[PDB]
């Protein structure tokens, strides 16, 4: 009775069959900012219907030899639907999430993929190889888009600390035998009640086999990963004319 | 004035001496603090999180590091054989450097309580099969066979709805506390060896991969406590940064 | 790499004539990462034009810019030739930023 | 006033490393950039590389990179370009600029112009 | 009431836990239904079995404290931060202040993402061999907008406003506290993101994981003469850190650093985590 | 009294703390609290899961 799931918000409707629970980060629910810690002078503007709603994403293959992807937020969603406008007309935003991974295969596949939430994901560089540049990393690289990008070295997750304690975060699992869906509630983390949509991303998500994906030869080949987010308690502030980046 | 007198202990620098200093700037305020999610009020907090435990720390790994997250599980012609087997000593260097627990056990020098070890079976869906998880307290080597090594503490687990079991490695210390066992003579501190067996083989119908892989986590129960907090080795600085 | 193809090579124009240089770009670029620069003979070049239509202090307003696309053009049509200099336009929009052929004047 | 002072021109043989170094005044050495611009005779100017002062944060050329590298250092206001394995054909001269801020990303100031030459 | 749709949970509190917990006798257990070693690691939760769960224990009153890791004690060890040196060679020298330069510090400060404290310096001064002789050193805090000293005998110096200490060096060293004096509402190591506007090109990709909120300004020393001193220097800096908060644990950092800005590694040799052995069934 | 401008304000510490001047941020450490809540970071979890239950059923 507990396998089953069905998340409803906004004008969408995620159910499932084979689910873990849900997993609240550090125990907190998003809310709206209170009286108390809000420093803005005008009011904020609460959109909740056109905003708060399920989002996807595109869909990314577990091949054999997959390394793992990564996505930045809120950078995925400063392009699509309303949300994507109000970020852009506005100066200042404040959000919390609910993302949402699927990824489903028969009862011969196997393999384990660990998802996990990692806030201020900074990344790093190879310094040329040598280790004698100080080189930094493209903007394509740094804000992907709602596309994501590919990581180059998983066991260091290109930033210096190790994947062996990656569980330290907020994480879930995606074991191909037990469940096929794993789902996160992310509240707002910053050291400021507001902050600008378009220069600063607020926590990462990362998707990364940790058991290689196996099968026989004449089952199906093509493994699809797909994600699935939606903001929960968004307001702006700030009007002014359109930014686009 | 008051007569007074100094004794020894005179204008020292004490790094650890916690005292009243002279402040730079009158009428200060600092900003006002805001509600951010996750706060941390101990150190023992982090340590009851399970972390990844790198078993399969070979010497052939060291170019392709994914490999040593998970170690393999197969079809048997045997009976009884083990799968592998790992020190108890989370401040010993080994497969504990890859936990939370083991990277701040650095920290520290002397640790009490029990731990806790969770094995996760990531095989297919119709594969089957019986392992068996010994602790052994200290006294002797890894054992030669099956028999020997059940004389301990040990759990039998059937891979089924459930994919996780958890051994606790109980505290059986003669003394209360435990400094970090090495080389030498300071294996009086060691905690024992803990091998994982085939009780029965892995069983796989046609269609199904014959190769399984077992991930193993790693925790602190709620005795878990340290003391005598010193430096850890784990960084180095040979050269001067930038 | 963005290649720029600066045209002509020389010219040679009487006080009061229109004096046209043009550059045509491989790639449609953003307009308003396009400069000019002016280089007097044995010193350090010197900004001319920034967003293709604006200058800088210290230069009279007789220079002046009109492009988008491929092709960019820069238009002085005054009397005065005590400025005689070899100019070039410097794209910045892809990377690496890149100068132009280069062209050069000569006065009657 | 704000202007770029340049070193002189400096001979070394072919083979040899060589440093060349341009120092600024007059305003912040921190809130502004520092690119270099060779020019070449008979080619067009051709940009090495830029540097962040704040961070030692650098850039180059794909064609340059391994020619020469780029650094600084904050308190004595001074960026200097190292010059490693040199031909005949470095032979040229190397411009320091800096970055304009109300500008759309515009060189404004450059340097006196120092002047490399590359024989046996 | 014209429209019915205008008008319209915390988990766990935390406790005092002084020692650590007790022990409960146990005995044994043949039951079908009850299971408590069978977890499920895939949910995210650690596991909730105890030691009376698994095997018979005896009654065990230990009275371990846990104070030594609480974070007040953990970082309350005053550690080195910068060495400056005065040759640079015309009597002063500006550093920026970033107390990152140095490995062991830096690797506890990382361990989480936000903190929020009081600091108090030490300043150590000597010659470069460590033999102290009688001179007069003053040290200066500018903070971020004011004007910077250009030499040993500007105006800068005057300190009508600017908090400046004036020590001898046959002194003990000379100790300050600082308040917490940023404008947001706790330091952060790690800053996703830049710090400006406007479209991000080659130029911009130098500006990542620069936070404005962390910069606190430079540092200045000199000798009070106006003349050149015949002495060298060489300070150094410890910190210690007071009343502090912190926020989301992070990874710890398992190679060895590059720069003081960025998390960049060398990427040919990528140290392994763990030391290595020959086979996986003998130790 | 003295002016209260110390970094732990909201929720402070106990209440051993010496101090001479009038700034409260230059005080001493004191002892620190015993208070932890090892909860919200090994059972993040909606639905209560309790040990004797198996818990994916
Ligand atoms: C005469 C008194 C001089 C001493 C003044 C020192 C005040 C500065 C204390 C700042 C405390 C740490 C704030 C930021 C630390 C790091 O430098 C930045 N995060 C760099 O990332």
């Amino acid at each position: 009775s507990d396998r089953v799931a069905q998340l409803t918000i906004g004008n969408s409707t995620i159910t499932t069959q084979e689910a873990a629970n849900i997993v609240i980060a550090y125990g907190e629910w998003p809310e709206y900012c209170p009286d108390t810690d809000a420093t803005a002078v005008d009011k904020p503007t609460r959109p909740d219907v056109s905003v708060n709603r399920f989002f996807t994403l595109d869909t990314k293959s577990w091949a054999k030899d997959s390394k793992g992807w990564y996505w930045k937020f809120p950078d995925v969603l400063t392009e699509v639907g309303v949300f994507g406008q109000n970020a852009q007309f506005h100066y200042l935003y404040r959000s919390g999430f609910c993302v949402h991974v699927q990824c489903n295969a028969s009862k011969f596949h196997q393999g384990a993929l660990l998802v996990a939430v990692l806030p201020e994901y900074v990344l790093g560089t190879i310094a040329g190889g040598t280790g004698n540049e100080n080189s930094h990393p493209p903007y394509a690289t740094t804000q992907p888009g709602q596309v994501g990008a590919v990581l180059t070295h998983p066991y260091v997750l290109d930033a210096g600390i190790p994947l062996s304690q990656l569980t330290v975060c907020p994480h879930q699992w995606i074991n191909l035998r037990t469940n096929n869906c794993a789902t996160i509630i992310v509240p707002y983390m910053n050291t400021v009640p507001f902050d600008s949509a378009l220069n600063h991303c607020n926590f990462g998500l990362l998707v990364i086999p940790v058991v290689p994906l196996d099968f026989n030869a004449g089952a199906t080949s093509e493994i699809p990963i797909t994600v699935t987010i939606a903001p929960m308690c968004a307001e702006f502030a700030g009007l002014r004319q359109a930014v686009k980046q | 004035g008051i007569p007074t007198e100094l004794k020894p202990g005179t204008n020292q620098f004490l790094t650890t001496d916690d005292g009243v200093s002279a402040p730079i700037l009158p009428g200060f305020h600092p900003t006002p603090p805001i509600h951010i999610p996750g706060e941390v009020h101990n150190l023992l907090e982090i340590c009851r999180v399970e972390t990844i435990l790198e078993v399969n720390n070979l010497k052939t790994n060291e170019t392709t590091p994914m490999q040593r997250l998970c170690f393999p599980v197969s079809v048997q012609s045997k009976t009884g054989e083990l799968c592998a087997a790992f020190r108890a000593d989370p401040g010993r260097d080994g497969p504990w450097q890859s936990t939370i627990l083991g990277q701040l056990c650095r920290y520290y020098t002397q640790w009490s309580g029990s731990l806790e070890v969770t094995f996760m079976f990531a095989g297919s869906f119709m594969a089957t099969g019986k392992m068996l998880i010994a602790y052994t307290p200290p006294g002797g080597n890894v054992p030669a066979d099956r028999i020997t090594a059940m004389l301990g503490t040990h759990v039998i687990w059937d891979f089924g709805l459930q994919s996780s079991v958890t051994l606790v490695v109980p505290w059986i210390s003669n003394t209360h506390y435990r400094a970090h066992a090495r080389a030498g003579y300071f294996d009086y501190y060691t905690t024992g060896i803990i091998t994982i067996w085939y009780q029965t083989n892995y069983v796989v119908p046609i269609g199904a991969p014959t190769t399984a892989y077992i991930v193993a986590l790693a925790a602190a129960q709620d005795n878990f406590t340290m003391k005598l907090c010193k430096d850890t080795e784990d960084i180095e600085q040979t050269a001067n940064i930038q | 790499e963005i290649v720029l193809t600066q045209s002509p090579t020389t010219m040679a124009a009487s006080p009061g004539e229109k004096i046209t240089i043009t550059c045509s770009a491989s790639s449609s670029i953003s307009s308003n990462y396009l400069h000019w620069y002016q280089q007097k003979p044995g010193f350090s070049p010197k900004l001319l034009i920034y967003r293709t239509s604006n200058l800088a202090s210290g230069v009279p307003a007789r220079f002046s810019g009109s492009g988008s696309g491929t092709s960019y053009s820069l238009t002085i049509g005054t009397m005065e030739a005590e400025d005689v200099a070899t100019y070039y336009c410097q794209q910045g929009s892809s990377i690496p930023h890149t100068f132009g052929g280069g062209t050069k004047l000569e006065i009657k | 006033e704000v202007q770029l002072q340049q070193s002189g021109p400096e001979l070394v043989k072919p083979g040899a490393s060589v440093k060349m170094s341009c120092k600024a005044s007059g305003y912040t050495f921190t809130d502004y950039y520092m690119k270099w611009v060779k020019q070449s005779h008979g080619k067009s100017l051709e940009w090495i590389g830029d540097i962040n002062p704040n961070n030692g944060a650098t850039s180059y050329n794909q064609k340059f990179k391994g020619k020469a590298t780029l650094t600084v250092d904050k308190s004595s206001s001074t960026a200097y370009m190292q010059l490693n394995s040199l031909t005949s054909e470095d032979s040229a001269v190397y411009y320091c600029a800096r970055r304009g801020y109300g500008l759309y990303y515009a060189m404004d100031y450059w340097g006196q112009g120092t002047s490399v030459t590359v024989s046996s | 009431d014209p429209i019915a749709d205008m008008i319209d949970r915390s988990l766990t509190a935390l406790q005092v836990l002084p020692t650590a917990a007790n022990t409960e006798a146990s005995s044994h257990r043949l039951g079908t239904g009850v299971v408590p070693a069978l977890q499920a690691a895939e949910t995210g939760a650690s596991s909730n079995a105890s030691d009376k769960n698994l095997i018979e224990t005896r009654c065990v009153l230990n009275h371990h404290s846990t104070q030594e890791t609480a974070i007040g004690n953990f970082f309350s060890r005053a550690g080195l931060v910068s060495i400056i040196t005065m040759p640079n060679t015309d009597g002063y020298v500006n550093w920026d202040i970033d107390l990152m330069g140095y490995a062991q510090l830096r690797r506890k400060c990382e361990l989480f993402t936000y903190m929020r404290f009081d600091a108090e310096f030490t300043f150590v001064v000597a010659k470069p061999n460590g033999v102290l002789v009688p001179q007069l050193l003053q040290y200066m805090y500018v903070p971020p907008g004011a004007p910077k000293p250009t030499s040993r005998d500007s105006f800068a110096w005057q300190t009508a406003t600017n908090p400046s200490v004036f020590v001898k060096m046959t002194d003990p060293p000379a100790q300050v506290s600082v308040p917490f004096m940023s404008p947001a509402s706790a330091y952060q190591w790690f800053y996703d993101g830049y710090p400006t506007f406007g479209e991000h090109l080659q130029a911009n990709d130098l500006d990542y994981g620069q936070c404005p909120n962390n910069m606190m300004g430079t540092f200045s020393i000199r000798t009070v003469g106006t003349e050149k001193s015949p002495h060298s220097i060489t300070l150094r800096v410890y910190m210690r850190i007071k009343h502090v908060r912190a926020w989301i644990p992070r990874p710890l950092r398992n190679q060895p650093y590059l720069f003081k800005t960025n998390p960049n590694y060398k990427g040919n040799d990528i140290k392994c985590t763990s030391t290595s052995r020959d086979k996986i069934t003998t130790l | 009294h003295e002016n209260s401008n110390s970094a732990s304000e909201g929720s402070t510490i106990n209440y051993t703390t010496i101090n001479y001047y009038k700034d409260a941020y230059a005080a001493s450490a004191g002892r620190q609290d015993m208070s932890q809540d090892p909860k919200k970071f090994t059972d993040p979890v909606m639905d209560v899961i309790h040990e004797m239950a198996p818990p994916l059923k």
